[PDB]
RNA sequence: GGUGAAAUUCUUGGAUUUAUUGAAGACUAACUACUGCGAAAGCAUUUGCCAAGGACGUUUUCAUUAAUCAAGAACGAAAGUUAGGGGAUCGAAGAUGAUCAGAUACCGUCGUAGUCUUAACCAUAAACUAUGCCGACUAGGGAUCGGGUGGUGUUUUUUUAAUGACCCACUCGGCACCUUACGAGAAAUCAAAGUCUUUGGGUUCUGGGGGGAGUAUGGUCGCAAGGCUGAAACUUAAAGGAAUUG
């Protein structure tokens, strides 16, 4: 139920004498037998992971913290990366940009690692038919299928009933609605086929 | 002995699901099906198995890859420019 | 109801060395006050003097120089080297029909660590007796005198910081080698450096910044 | 029937050269078949320079004038600068005057 | 080039071609030189230049893989190692390398 | 009418003779 | 001898500005263009308009503390005309005349090393 | 700001102007010419790498291996299609401001697609020199690009040279122009459009009055837009070319 690879990186102990295994979501590239150097005072290839600080702008990285020390939080799903785009190195914050082209500025203590996600491309292809979106689910939670509002009965949802399939009312619902109301478009400023070209500004 | 004059491994899904659609699957799958060159003894023994994941018949290395091809375009611009950058930390 | 000029801290702007004379000119501030002084604020700007204009003789009616401010002291602020440009008209001039043009440039690092890129122009010129009415290189005549050029350029920096390559420019040292390398190859006219732009300053240094000061 | 030796202007053995944008409409027209007028003029004018080098620093100060190459479309070199239009026979005189 | 000088090597001197064999070479110190491909592991690579300083032998690192040495010899196959027995009319020996 | 504008007309009459034609297919 | 400053004129068709700065650039001192003094759109780069503009700007120049200037003509540019406008001589005219200083002066007219599609398309502007 | 003139538009959000920086995509100004290269399409920043080519030089090598070509095939501007990216500029569509009797336009503003690139398609342009290829012959001239030869030629200084650029003469192969016209044409014109009723070097392709019509039909190719192949009934005495005078 996760669209990337995972990578077990074994590492020792600083303070017994024993291995100790992480986790980590592979990076692009990433194989078997690589080592992998994780601090403040690393290299810059693919694979380690390092502080937004130590990395030039134009570094590319992944699952990267959004507080210092959660342990990774941006950039995780299979393809998604983040780019740094510039340093304060008094008040030692970053920019960058997220995947979703937000851009957020974080602590340059906060770590990232290098590269991209593995498994790129996974949404390119089409699931084809019902089983294969009934099978994706089935290791994900019970999402799947779904069933138009439009086709229950009044008692069932905002868009049950008429003796034709209508919504009847407006589907832009409130941010300040109440459950039970918010099904819809919620909160949506804007509505019908995007025209142009998107991409923040 | 030409089979299909060109569904080729599509053709196991019929006439089903449209054809526009097929295509794009053809794409995919002849990319995440075939053999790929091994960077790291040279035998053309790289296979997949579960997306990302791509390793090797002899020598048993596993590299994470792309969902359905081994280098995604996007990675080897990335490696590029991870080599650029750290170009400019020794010089 | 303000009048910002019945306001204005005011200012006159001091030269660098090695030239003419060091004081060059006058500005306007806004009186240091607390939350917002006329010092750390601007200062730093940047200036630009036809350096005929800083060295008294018209031999150098062309070559503009960007000079940019680093620190102040008491209504006297001084100033460094931070570019050297062309005139329009002088280029405009310059490229004449009826003949080749040859451009060059190369990025390169001094003594103290400023990274700068110069350029180099070059025109060939009609032999006196020449009877056709072009006179072109050969591109493969243009090849070598580039590349010639470029090991120069590349000879002529990475001395004593701008303060020495200035000192070489200022009297077209460059320009003559030149000249001198390029005769074998093919004639030639104009022949100037002129453009050099800084992209890489190293630290401010405030020990080494004061040395053309006096 | 054909007009013009040289057609509409000025090309053997290309085919296809680049287009230039006309200083005037900024209508698009191929560069060997342009028209091109050198516009070098002083900065100043006519009776600027009395007054100029009066109210001016330096001896005699240097003058630079200033030079731009200028590019027309026929039909906006006919609608103004250089064409009259000419006779059959004065057509083919590439002097230039 | 480097791979002109290997082609001179090739069809006027002798040579071993894979692992084993150029080990049988160093320890004899039969082995004038030895070429080491680009993508040979650098335990086996660390191992040859062990085995070659214990034998005075010196080392050109080839810069390309396994399979383009395998051309450069001029064999069909992949090789990550070439031992030099003898030199031909070649000058390897006795050039940059 | 321009012989250009003459043969877009053509081209399109026939694309719609195209559709009419399938109509019976 | 003289305070200096820097002039700066852009004279375009429709429009003719005049503001001289601090040699530096980065503090002005005072600007007034040829629209201000006159109102008739159509008149808003004529040459007597740019005097009176010139004039406005020379008498705030002699009364905060500039008594010379460098001056910059400089036409509309980019992908435009790139050929002064009417009202960027009559300024000069008027400033020197006025009685203020001039000090050698250049043309910085931003001109590319060609490119970005001129406007008006391919059939340029016909009417 | 913008125009013939204006309006839509932008401006406490200090617009326009200015200074200092940074970002992105496109492009290659001047130099640029009756100048280069390529089968054509087409091709102007630097450098490195990869393969290629003509001309020239040639007392090398081979020895008829060739010329032109139905079928077949490679490439093929611009737009257009499929899938990613990119999306600064300009900008089919569309919405607007004006203009107009009207104004779905011309002009102004916003601006979707496109414009850029990758992997595929598409195969058409006044894709033009409106001019098949190979060969011979027939006439004067000054320029110019590449190669070569000749010189007790010029300029470059040093110690004379060597070089390099330049000058003059020549000869190949180019891109062109000039004047001629023995000759050709219906003429405009043409060193081929010449050596043609004094009608034959070799070979490929196309046309047979105008419309109907590149339409109908079939075959084929394409995702599509469309490409190639491609009639007839009927209608009609002109359609057409070049030149002259008005
Ligand atoms: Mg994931
Ligand atoms: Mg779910
Ligand atoms: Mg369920
Ligand atoms: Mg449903
Ligand atoms: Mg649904
Ligand atoms: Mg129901
Ligand atoms: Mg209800
Ligand atoms: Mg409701
Ligand atoms: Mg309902
Ligand atoms: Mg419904
Ligand atoms: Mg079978
Ligand atoms: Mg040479
Ligand atoms: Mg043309
Ligand atoms: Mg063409
Ligand atoms: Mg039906
Ligand atoms: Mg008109
Ligand atoms: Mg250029
Ligand atoms: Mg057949
Ligand atoms: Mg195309
Ligand atoms: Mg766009
Ligand atoms: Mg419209
Ligand atoms: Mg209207
Ligand atoms: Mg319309
Ligand atoms: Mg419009
Ligand atoms: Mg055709
Ligand atoms: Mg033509
Ligand atoms: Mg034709
Ligand atoms: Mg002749
Ligand atoms: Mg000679
Ligand atoms: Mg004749
Ligand atoms: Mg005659
Ligand atoms: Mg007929
Ligand atoms: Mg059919
Ligand atoms: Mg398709
Ligand atoms: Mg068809
Ligand atoms: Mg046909
Ligand atoms: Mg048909
Ligand atoms: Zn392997
Ligand atoms: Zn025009």
């Amino acid at each position: 139920g996760r669209g990337a690879p995972l990578a077990k990186v074994v590492f020792r102990d600083p303070y017994k004498y024993r291995l100790r295994e992480e986790i980590f979501i592979a990076n692009e590239g990433v194989h078997t037998g690589q080592f992998i150097y994780a601090g403040k005072k690393a290299s810059l290839n693919v694979g380690n992971v390092l502080p937004l600080g130590s990395v030039p702008e134009g570094t590319i990285v992944s699952n990267v913290e959004e507080k210092p020390g959660d342990r990774g939080a941006l950039a995780r799903a299979s393809g998604n990366y983040v780019i740094i785009i510039g340093h304060n190195p008094d008040e030692n914050k970053t920019r960058v940009r997220l995947p979703s082209g937000a851009k957020k500025v974080i602590s340059s203590d906060a770590r990232g690692v290098i590269g991209v996600i593995a498994g790129g491309g996974r949404v390119d292809k089409p699931l084809l038919k019902a089983g294969r979106a009934f099978h994706k689910y089935r290791l994900k939670r019970n999402s799947w299928p779904k069933t138009r509002g439009v086709a229950m009965n009044p008692v069932d949802h905002p868009h049950g009933g008429g003796n034709h399939q209508h919504i009847g009312k407006a589907s832009t619902i409130s941010r300040g609605a109440v459950s039970g109301q918010k099904a819809g478009l919620i909160a949506a400023r804007r509505t019908g086929l995007l025209r142009g070209s998107q991409k923040t500004q | 002995a030409k089979r299909t004059k060109k569904v080729g491994i599509t053709g196991k899904y019929g006439v089903r699901y449209g054809s526009s659609l097929r295509r794009q699957v053809k794409k995919l799958e002849i990319q995440q099906h075939a053999r790929y060159d091994c960077s790291f003894c040279g035998k053309k023994t790289v296979k997949r198995g579960a997306a990302g994941i791509w390793t090797c018949s002899c020598c048993k290395k596993t590299v994470a890859g792309g969902a359905y091809t081994v280098s995604t375009a996007a990675a080897a611009t990335v490696r590029s420019t991870i080599r650029r950058l750290r170009e400019m930390v020794e010089a | 109801v303000v009048d910002p000029f019945t306001r204005k801290e005011w200012f006159d702007i001091k030269a660098p060395s090695t030239f003419e004379n060091r004081n060059v000119g006058k500005t306007l501030v806004n009186k240091s006050t607390g939350l917002k002084s006329a010092s750390d604020a601007l200062k730093g700007r940047v200036v630009e003097v036809c350096l005929a204009d800083l060295q008294g003789s018209e031999d150098h009616s062309f070559r503009k120089i960007k000079l940019r401010v680093d620190e102040v002291q008491g209504k006297n602020l001084l100033t460094n080297f931070h570019g050297m440009d062309f005139t329009t008209d002088k280029l405009r001039s310059m490229v004449r029909k009826w003949q080749t043009l040859i451009e060059a440039n190369v990025t390169v690092k001094t003594s103290d660590d400023y990274v700068l890129r110069i350029f180099a122009i070059a025109f060939t010129r009609k032999q006196a007796n020449q009877v056709k009415r072009h006179s072109y290189a050969q591109s493969s005549h243009i090849r070598a005198i580039r590349k010639v050029i470029s090991e120069i350029l590349t000879k002529e920096v990475q001395g004593s910081t701008l303060a020495q390559l200035t000192s070489k420019l200022i009297p077209e040292v460059i320009n003559k080698e030149i000249e001198n390398a390029t005769k074998d190859i093919f004639p030639l006219q104009n022949i100037h450096v002129r453009k050099v732009k800084l992209l890489k300053q190293p630290k401010f240094d405030v020990g080494a910044l004061m040395a053309l000061h006096g | 029937p054909k007009k013009r030796a040289s057609n509409g202007r000025n090309k053997k053995g290309r085919g296809h050269v680049k287009p230039v944008r006309c200083v005037n409409c900024s209508k698009s027209i191929p560069k060997d078949k342009a028209i091109k007028r050198m516009a070098i003029r002083n900065i100043v004018e006519a009776a600027a320079v009395r007054d100029l080098s009066e109210a001016s620093v330096y001896p005699e100060y240097a003058l630079p004038k200033t030079y731009n190459k200028l590019h027309y479309c026929v039909s906006c070199a006919i609608h103004a600068r250089i064409v009259r239009v000419r006779s059959r026979e004065d057509r083919k005189n590439r002097a230039p005057p | 080039s480097i791979n002109q000088k290997l082609a001179l090597v090739i069809k006027s001197g002798k040579y071993t071609l894979g692992y084993k064999s150029t080990v049988k070479s160093l320890r004899q110190g039969k082995s004038k030189l030895i070429i080491i491909a680009a993508n040979t592991p650098v335990l086996r690579k660390s191992e040859l230049e062990y085995y070659a300083m214990l034998s005075k032998t010196k080392v050109y690192y080839f810069q390309g893989g396994n399979n383009e040495l395998g051309t450069a010899v001029g064999k069909l196959f992949r090789v990550g190692v070439v031992s030099i027995l003898e030199a031909g009319d070649s000058d390897i020996l006795t050039t940059l390398a | 009418m321009r012989a250009k504008w003459r043969k877009k007309r053509t081209r399109r009459l026939k694309r719609k003779r195209r559709k009419v034609r399938a109509r019976s297919k | 001898s003289q305070v200096f400053g820097v002039a700066r004129i852009y004279a375009s068709f429709n429009d003719t500005f005049v503001h001289v700065t601090d040699l530096s650039g980065k503090e002005t001192i005072a600007r007034v263009t040829g629209g201000m003094k006159v109102k008739a759109d159509r008149d808003e780069s004529s040459p007597y308009a740019a005097m009176l503009a010139a004039q406005d700007v020379a008498a705030k120049c002699k009364e905060v503390g500039i008594t010379a200037v460098h001056v910059k003509i400089r036409a509309t540019g980019g992908t435009r005309t790139k050929t002064p406008g009417p009202g960027g001589q009559a300024a000069l005219r008027a400033l020197a005349r006025s009685g203020l200083r001039i000090g050698r002066i250049e043309d910085v007219t931003p001109v590319p090393s060609d490119s970005t599609r001129k406007k008006g398309g391919r059939r340029g502007r016909r009417l």
